């Protein structure tokens, strides 16, 4: 059913005028400046000031058009600086030796050094998103089909942002609308997920595959027939995979093996690009489709058949835990924010999943080789999905303070977690203190018994060691599995559990990866680091509404200081200051993750090849012997492979060594606003509103000093942005001077 | 000659900063074809130097060991447009920039909503403190020689001692 | 010869002497 | 709308738009000026 | 225990009373005029020292006064 | 009621390991319950030091490793000496008089947990470096 | 004797508003101590614009 | 007085609440009287329900009696709600109502405990009060 108010909105720029239009207290206008900050705070926040679910709704629906529209903002200048501004045209003849690049500097002051001799007749920044071969597995040969996607991009954002105004302003859904989830699981799954896996292998057998395997051929980028050539000379696309002379019959008539030849299961690299083969991934998204398609056929409507999530809940229920799962249905379809805590967190968890399974296996052609990008592409999806975890933990604690209800959560699964938290959190509690003895403290007896003259007694591969068995059995059984447990594959899934070496050129493609003590200690250090980041998040969600120390801590709310500095001190009690704290510990965790990453791809997997055979890695496999001590990960790790970015002055390098500084200052100026407080620097600014009132010209929106909940934001952003961006700076001025 | 300085177009060094500059270019510049667009774009770089240093010969710098021009600030008219004519510069900017945003505010705090007006900024009020801008060292020495440019301290909110 | 008794006297035994010293001192009461 | 122009965030870009783009413009056709000759 | 003192700024508005977690304020009458009401503490020994009371006092500069003192096992809030 | 109540909670196969060791046990007497505790600690003790040791191929390891092993029950002797003055002052009493509520026989053992410690310890030195 | 609506000057010291200028709101016409009701255009910080003085902590600067 | 025993509301839960602090000195206790049978979050976890009652609840600390007994009054408007301190191992029967009316309201009969006949600008200074037994905020 479709119920929608026709213009509950004006289209007025009344309201533009009038900044904090939307509450009752920001309409008053400015007494103080923390108005000004707190303006900006909760604008996105439509739950506090709007208390009718039914216009929150209306407004996050319009919202995401409006986020749509930016994405195909940012879609298409990736593609109209993919035609006019780069070597994508000379790239695709010599896509190792010419390295793709993007973004011509404009010749000022000296930044025009930064356009630098990156291949062929071009200047420009070498870039590592990736665009150049996620465009060549997508077929895009000349620039031409690259500006019109640039102009289908601008008129999709102005369809999102049209959408965006009509569905708020001009007609509005209700709120039966939005709370039919079923149906919205029945065509997301069909629809968004199935058909987009459908048409896009569409896309891979029409498009993909035919100009592929003519570049794989190598005859010419400009010898290559158009796309949509392939279609209208059915001689031309049955010269290569003979089987599209038969046509859909063998679809219609189940002779479903006469697609044998492009949907494959070769299961491995391409020789020849070192990517997954095309027809893999058109034989792929064909099965993700009708996975997906039936999978939408799944939930009930207005048609009788199908199952009801409801009834799903009620029936799931034990004799260890109660009521089961009977609640939470009507939480699900109630609550904004327990539904943006579980997208965030299985949107988070799902692109560190992206991260793991493209450096193992490439999935577009010449990317392995490149390790100027395939390093930051695993680099950038694990800091944008452990950012997004974070928000999972923290839209679940706003779920706690104001839309969890005592009455419908009567001894079911969220009473029963709220019943034992304190055996939650202190067994969470204990392993985390368990781990980082366990696995830290094993490099504190390494440092110690280095330093001390006895590499025999520390943990090693020449000294006691921690072998990785469960592991290396788990590297045993994926490895043979070509041939005996998966039968038609060719070859194994990757070649990073075992198998032969692929080397495009001159460089390793993929290698076997193989595991040891080093790899022990610092897979228990990720495991340790996760861990505190999940005993941060779940202390702030489960104790969000109350504790021994405070009861009431849901009637303070979701985001304030303290309780003031009584029962000893309850500064940062909040649900807000667990997040707060949670984005240090996720820096902390996901930072020494890359640091593994790429030293065990620089020491142990990527590298030369001699036309004998013999692998010449990057760093020379210091891994094994140097990662075991934290001076190892500071001499031959964080020493040596920076020096790269610090000698990067006078080359097309520099704006990294810039951005290196640069993001060591405003870390450092995170502290200033992490360890100090408020009522210093309001007194500080009241002998700076002296010397204005001095001289006759104070403002009257007063000078205040930050709020204490606002300070430790903005010592957390700098911290991120100062933390990140300095990881940014390394890690891009190494890879694309070694790699 | 004022440190131990010899002047750019006598340094020897400063000379060898061109030198290596051009040869970093012109190496640079061998490997792209004659009349290509990163050959142009190379060659407005090459000029863009040798318009740089025939600019820093001519203007009497003082070059040291390292051959880099330094600047001499115990203001002498002789080296006056290292400090001193650029001072006299930035405080007529700076001071415009400061009497403007206080005769705006003097102006907006004897109005009704004097605190919107500083979300809004009223382009007939902005306008006409810009023209009290232009003059600020000639407004505020009547300011302060009428008394108006400062308060008493017993006008002035105060801590408690 | 001395450095071999001496230092685990005021490493080891002095420090546990002290502490021992200082842990019922704390808590005794009246 | 150009009640909107007149607040804070707005007027104050478009005149740092302004103060910056006189600066590229001014070392544009202006370089390397160190000194005033 | 907490020592929390009433100042003679008071206006009777009831909202400190209102604040405090442990309920140790109370109005009691005024002699002053016998018509208004005063902040009294007559439970300190139960003042947790949350200062909730302050931040509700509507007076410019406070009436009641939180000096933290010594700590015992009810004012460190402790459960245990 | 103030506790929950779990499924597992109160069985019997798990309670009934509590009332039935040296801690919790009617019968015994704090001499015969500390020597209990120490002959099972004092045994388990000397496994890490004489396998994990600064000298582990020597005459050797297992002399030296054994007398790190009675190093740590002199040295938990003292502690449990260190817990009971501080805990027991004047042996302060409580609702249930057991040993570890109010003292009382604190002092039998501490010096039960010395012997039965020093004795395991020697004693799985005879296990190792003979038999 | 500072009537109602009449600008004051505050010569309480520990208040928010020592040596600035306010408007009277109103005078409380019997014993009360600190009857001065004056209303300021500046808030302290707790935002309030409102307090109570008394006949000495207030002047008559008209 | 706390008419002991009084039923405890139908739970079964709570690791977070009543540990051994109760049994050596000084727990707390709250009646009132519920007039529907609602589900309630409690001070440790959230659920009981309210008992028609004569109901009881245990807590560790008056602070949490006081967070519970705004509940009651905020969300069920059942004001009736009556905390105490227990006999030999606790301290000090009936704490609120102390005299029966509600500490927002005023009562004739209560006397000034913590008063200050001054404002804070005119507390002395610490060194007129140094080396001496007076304190700077008391009168
Ligand atoms: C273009 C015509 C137009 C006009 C005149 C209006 C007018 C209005 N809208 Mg509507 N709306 C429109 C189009 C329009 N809208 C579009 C295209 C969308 C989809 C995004 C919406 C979705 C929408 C929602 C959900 C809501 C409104 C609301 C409003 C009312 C108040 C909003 C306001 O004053 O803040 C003006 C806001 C701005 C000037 C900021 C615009 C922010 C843009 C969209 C994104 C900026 C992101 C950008 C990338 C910057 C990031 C940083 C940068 C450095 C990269 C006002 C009547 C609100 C309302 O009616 O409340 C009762 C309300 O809740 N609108
Ligand atoms: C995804 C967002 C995005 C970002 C960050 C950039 C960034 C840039 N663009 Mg691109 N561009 C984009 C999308 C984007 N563009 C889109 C969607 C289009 C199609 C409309 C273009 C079409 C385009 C052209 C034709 C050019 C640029 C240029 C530039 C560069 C100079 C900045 C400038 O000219 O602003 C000017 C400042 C303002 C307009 C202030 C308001 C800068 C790197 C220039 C360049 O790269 O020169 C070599 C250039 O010539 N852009
Ligand atoms: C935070 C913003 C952000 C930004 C700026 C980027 C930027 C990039 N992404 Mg990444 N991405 C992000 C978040 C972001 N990502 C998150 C959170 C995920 C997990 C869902 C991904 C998953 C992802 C994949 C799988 C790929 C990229 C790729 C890229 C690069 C190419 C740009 C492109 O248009 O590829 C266009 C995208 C594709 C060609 C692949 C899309 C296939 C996925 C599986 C579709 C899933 C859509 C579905 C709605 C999301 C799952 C919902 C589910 C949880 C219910 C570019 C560096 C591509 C790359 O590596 O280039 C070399 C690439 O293959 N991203
Ligand atoms: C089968 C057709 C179909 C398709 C292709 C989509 C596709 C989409 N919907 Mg969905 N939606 C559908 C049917 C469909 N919807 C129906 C029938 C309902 C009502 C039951 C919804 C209710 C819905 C909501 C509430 C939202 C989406 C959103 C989205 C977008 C997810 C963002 C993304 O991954 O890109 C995506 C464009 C999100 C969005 O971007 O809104 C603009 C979003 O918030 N949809
Ligand atoms: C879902 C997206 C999609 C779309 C829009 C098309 C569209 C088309 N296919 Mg393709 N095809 C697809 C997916 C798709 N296909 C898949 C998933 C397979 C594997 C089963 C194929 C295998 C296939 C073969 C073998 C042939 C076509 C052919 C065609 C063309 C004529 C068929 C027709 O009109 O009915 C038409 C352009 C015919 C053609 O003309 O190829 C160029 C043809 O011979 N298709
Ligand atoms: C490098 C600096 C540093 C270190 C060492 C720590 C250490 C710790 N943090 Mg902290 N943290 C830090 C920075 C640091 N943090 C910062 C900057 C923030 C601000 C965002 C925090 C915020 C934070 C939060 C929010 C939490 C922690 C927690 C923890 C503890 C985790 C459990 C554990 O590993 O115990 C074992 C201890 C170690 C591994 C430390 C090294 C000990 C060595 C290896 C052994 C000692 C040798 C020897 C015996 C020492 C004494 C010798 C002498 C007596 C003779 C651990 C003590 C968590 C916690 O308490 O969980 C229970 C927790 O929730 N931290
Ligand atoms: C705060 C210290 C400081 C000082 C004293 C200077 C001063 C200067 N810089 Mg430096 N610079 C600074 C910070 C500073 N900058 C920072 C933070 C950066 C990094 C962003 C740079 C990066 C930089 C570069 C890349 C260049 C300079 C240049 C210059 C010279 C200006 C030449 C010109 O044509 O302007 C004359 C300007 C006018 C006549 C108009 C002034 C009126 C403006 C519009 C008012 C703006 C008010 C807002 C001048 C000596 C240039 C130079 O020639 O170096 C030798 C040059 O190319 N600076
Ligand atoms: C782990 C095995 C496990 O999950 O057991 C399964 C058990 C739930 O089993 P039931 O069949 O009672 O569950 C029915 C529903 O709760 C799930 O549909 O979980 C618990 O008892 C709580 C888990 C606490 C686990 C503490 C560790
Ligand atoms: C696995 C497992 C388990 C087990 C473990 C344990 C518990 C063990 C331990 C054990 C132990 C821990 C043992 C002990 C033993 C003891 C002994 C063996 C002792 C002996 C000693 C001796 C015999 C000595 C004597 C002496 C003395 C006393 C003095 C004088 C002299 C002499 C020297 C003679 C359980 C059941 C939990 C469960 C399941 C799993
Ligand atoms: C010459 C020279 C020099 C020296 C310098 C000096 C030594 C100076 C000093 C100076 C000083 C020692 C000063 C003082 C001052 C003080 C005062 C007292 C001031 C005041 C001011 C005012 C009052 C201001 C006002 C204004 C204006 C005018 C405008 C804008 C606004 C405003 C308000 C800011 C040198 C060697 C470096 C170099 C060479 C040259
Ligand atoms: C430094 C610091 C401050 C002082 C910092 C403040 C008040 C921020 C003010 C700085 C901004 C940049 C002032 C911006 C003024 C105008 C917006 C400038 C406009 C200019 C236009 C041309 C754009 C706190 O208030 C604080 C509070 C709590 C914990 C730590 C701290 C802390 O560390
Ligand atoms: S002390 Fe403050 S909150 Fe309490 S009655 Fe007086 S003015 Fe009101
Ligand atoms: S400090 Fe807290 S508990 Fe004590 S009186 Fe003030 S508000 Fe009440």
């Amino acid at each position: 059913k479709i119920v929608i108010d026709k213009d509950p909105v004006s289209t007025s720029f009344d309201k533009w005028a009038v900044p904090g239009h939307f509450s009752r207290t920001l309409a008053k206008g400015p007494k103080t400046t923390t108005w000004i900050w707190n303006l900006h705070a909760d604008v996105h926040d439509f739950d506090s000031y709007t208390s009718d679910l039914e216009e929150v709704s209306r407004k996050i629906f319009s919202a995401h058009f409006g986020h749509l529209a930016v994405v195909f903002i940012w879609l298409s200048g990736a593609y109209f600086h993919g035609a006019r501004f780069s070597n994508y045209e000379a790239w695709l003849s010599n896509p190792t030796t010419i390295k793709p690049s993007a973004q011509v500097v404009w010749p000022i002051v000296g930044q025009e050094i930064l356009n630098g001799d990156v291949g062929g007749g071009f200047q420009g920044i070498q870039i590592t998103s990736g665009l150049f071969q996620m465009w060549r597995a997508s077929g895009i040969t000349t620039e031409l089909q690259l500006y019109v996607t640039a102009i289908g991009a601008l008129v999709m954002a102005a369809l999102m942002l049209f959408a965006g105004w009509f569905h708020y302003h001009k007609a509005a859904p209700k709120l039966e609308w939005f709370q039919n989830a079923e149906s919205m699981m029945n065509h997301h799954l069909g629809g968004l997920f199935g058909l987009g896996s459908l048409s896009w292998a569409g896309h891979q057998i029409h498009v993909s595959l035919p100009v592929n395997k003519l570049l794989d051929s190598g005859v010419s980028p400009q010898e290559i027939p158009l796309p949509h050539e392939f279609i209208l000379n059915k001689d031309l696309i049955a010269q290569l995979y003979p089987s599209f002379g038969q046509g859909l019959t063998p679809f219609f008539t189940l002779n479903w093996n006469e697609y044998s030849d492009f949907l494959t299961f070769k299961g491995g690299l391409n020789p020849v690009t070192g990517g997954l083969w095309l027809s893999d991934s058109a034989h792929h998204h064909l099965a993700i489709a009708v996975l997906f398609i039936v999978a939408g056929h799944m939930y009930r409507t207005n048609w009788g058949i199908g199952h009801s999530m409801k009834e799903m809940y009620d029936s799931h229920k034990g004799p260890f835990t109660g009521e089961g799962h009977k609640g939470v249905y009507e939480i699900f379809t109630n609550s904004w924010h327990a539904q943006l805590s579980l997208n965030l967190a299985l949107f988070g968890s799902l692109s560190i999943i992206v991260a793991h399974h493209m450096y193992s296996m490439p999935p577009y052609p010449y990317l392995a080789t490149d390790y100027a990008t395939s390093l930051c592409l695993f680099t950038h999806h694990v800091w944008i999905g452990g950012f997004l975890i974070v928000g999972a933990g923290a839209h679940a604690a706003i779920f706690m303070v104001r839309d969890y209800d005592p009455a419908q959560n009567y001894n079911n699964l969220v009473d029963r977690v709220l019943r034992h938290r304190d055996a939650i959190i202190s067994h969470l509690n204990w392993v985390c203190i368990f781990l980082g003895f366990h696995s830290f403290g094993l490099y504190i007896h390494n440092d110690t018994m280095r330093a001390l003259g006895r590499p025999q007694d520390m943990f090693s591969d020449a000294a006691i060691q921690l072998q990785p068995v469960f592991a290396q059995w788990v590297q045993g059984v994926n490895s043979a599995a070509a041939g005996n447990t998966a039968p038609n594959a060719l070859a194994n899934a990757s070649y990073a559990f075992g198998g032969d070496i692929v080397s495009v050129g001159g460089k390793v493609a993929m290698m076997p990866i193989s595991l040891g003590t080093a790899d022990f200690l610092v897979h228990h250090i990720h495991a340790f680091t996760i861990h505190v980041t999940v005993l941060i998040l779940l202390k702030g969600v489960l104790f969000a509404r109350n504790s021994r120390l405070i009861p009431d801590k849901a009637n303070l709310g979701f985001r304030f200081p303290c309780d003031g500095p009584g029962r000893g001190g309850t500064c940062q009690v909040s649900a807000w200051d667990h997040v707060f704290l949670g984005l240090f510990w996720m820096y902390n965790s996901l930072s020494v993750v890359l640091f593994h990453f790429s030293w065990k791809m620089q020491s142990d997997v990527w590298g030369n090849v001699t036309a004998d055979g013999a692998v010449s890695h990057i760093t020379g496999n210091n891994f094994a012997q140097g990662a075991i001590t934290i001076n190892g990960w500071l001499r031959d790790f964080l020493w040596a492979q920076a020096s790269q970015v610090i000698q990067s002055y006078g080359s097309a390098l520099s704006a990294y060594g810039l951005m290196f500084l640069g993001a060591h200052f405003i870390w450092a100026f995170s502290l200033m606003f992490l360890f100090s407080g408020r009522g210093y620097w309001q007194e500080l600014i009241e002998s700076i509103v002296w010397a204005h009132n001095k001289l006759k010209f104070a403002p009257s929106i007063q000078p205040r000093a930050l709020s204490i909940t606002q300070g430790r934001a903005v010592g957390v952003a700098h911290y991120l942005l100062g933390g990140i961006a300095t990881t940014w700076s390394f890690f891009h001025a190494r890879i694309i001077s070694v790699g | 000659d004022v440190a131990g300085l010899i002047p750019c177009s006598q340094s020897d060094a400063f000379e060898r900063r061109l030198k290596n500059t051009t040869q970093r270019l012109e190496n640079r510049l061998k490997k792209y074809e004659p009349g290509s667009a990163p050959a142009e774009a190379l060659q407005k770089q090459i000029d863009k130097t040798q318009q740089r240093f025939d600019k820093y010969r001519n203007s009497g710098l003082l070059c040291g060991a390292d051959g880099l021009p330094h600047l001499i600030t115990d203001g002498r008219w002789s080296h006056a447009g290292e400090f001193t004519i650029p001072g006299l510069l930035f405080l007529y900017i700076a001071g415009f920039i400061g009497w403007s945003g206080r005769s705006y505010l003097q102006a907006v705090a004897a109005s009704d909503n004097s605190t919107e007006k500083e979300i809004i900024i009223d382009i007939p009020v902005a306008l006409q403190s810009v023209s009290k801008g232009f003059v600020w060292p000639l407004a505020a020495l009547q300011e302060f020689s009428s008394g108006k440019l400062t308060a008493r301290d017993e006008e002035i909110t105060i801590s408690p001692r | 010869n001395l450095p071999s008794i001496l230092v685990p006297m005021v490493g080891i035994v002095l420090p546990a002497i002290v502490m021992a010293l200082l842990f019922v001192y704390i808590e005794t009461d009246e | 709308f150009s009640k909107y122009l007149s607040t804070a965030p707005v007027i104050g870009t478009l005149t740092a738009f302004f103060l910056a783009g006189l600066l590229i413009e001014i070392n544009r056709f202006n370089p390397d000026l160190l000194v005033y000759p | 225990a907490h020592t929390v003192k009433i100042y003679d700024t008071c206006i009777g508005c009831t909202q400190c009373v209102r604040a405090c977690p442990t309920d140790v304020l109370e109005m009691v009458p005024w002699d002053g005029c016998r018509a208004n009401q005063i902040a009294s503490a007559p439970r300190t020994e139960d003042c947790v020292g949350c200062k909730r009371c302050e931040s509700a006092c509507p007076t410019d500069f406070l009436s009641i006064r939180v000096y933290l003192g010594a700590e015992t096992t009810r004012s460190m809030g402790l459960g245990y | 009621i103030g506790h929950l109540s779990t499924p597992i909670s109160n069985s019997s196969a798990v309670n009934g390991l509590l009332a039935n060791l040296p801690a919790y046990r009617k019968g015994l007497t704090p001499r015969l319950r500390g020597l209990e505790i120490g002959m099972a600690h004092g045994y388990f003790l000397t496994g890490p030091f004489v396998e994990l040791g600064p000298l582990r191929n020597t005459d050797g390891g297992i002399l030296y490793g054994s007398l790190s092993a009675v190093g740590l029950v002199v040295i938990l002797t003292a502690c449990l000496a260190l817990y009971g003055k501080a805990n027991f002052s004047g042996s302060s009493k409580s609702k249930d008089a057991t040993l570890w509520e109010s003292g009382e026989g604190w002092s039998d053992f501490v010096s039960g947990w010395l012997i039965g410690g020093a004795g395991s310890v020697g004693f799985a030195y005879l296990l190792l470096q003979y038999i | 004797m500072v009537q109602r609506g009449s600008k004051v000057r505050i010569l309480r010291k520990e208040s928010y508003w020592y040596q600035e200028i306010g408007t009277v709101a109103s005078i409380d016409q019997s014993g009360i101590k600190y009857p001065v009701i004056v209303r300021f255009e500046k808030v302290n910080y707790s935002n309030v614009n409102s307090n109570n003085f008394s006949l000495d902590e207030v002047v008559e600067v008209e | 007085t706390l008419n002991l025993n009084a039923p405890t509301p139908i739970f079964g839960g709570s690791t977070g609440g009543l540990l051994r602090k109760a049994e050596v000195e000084e727990f707390y206790s709250i009646t009132w009287t519920g007039k529907s049978e609602t589900v309630f979050e409690l001070p440790t976890g959230g659920a009981a329900i309210m008992r028609a009652g004569e109901n009881l609840l245990r807590l560790a600390r008056k602070e949490q009696c006081i967070a519970l007994g705004a509940q009651l009054k905020d969300k069920f408007k059942i004001t009736d709600y009556k905390i105490y301190r227990v006999y030999p191992s606790g301290e000090v029967q009936f704490l609120h109502p102390k005299d029966g009316v509600f500490p927002e309201k005023v009562n004739p009969g209560r006397v000034a405990v913590g008063s200050n006949k001054r404002r804070i600008g005119q507390n002395p200074d610490p060194a007129k009060l140094k080396f001496k037994g007076q304190e700077t905020f008391d009168s």
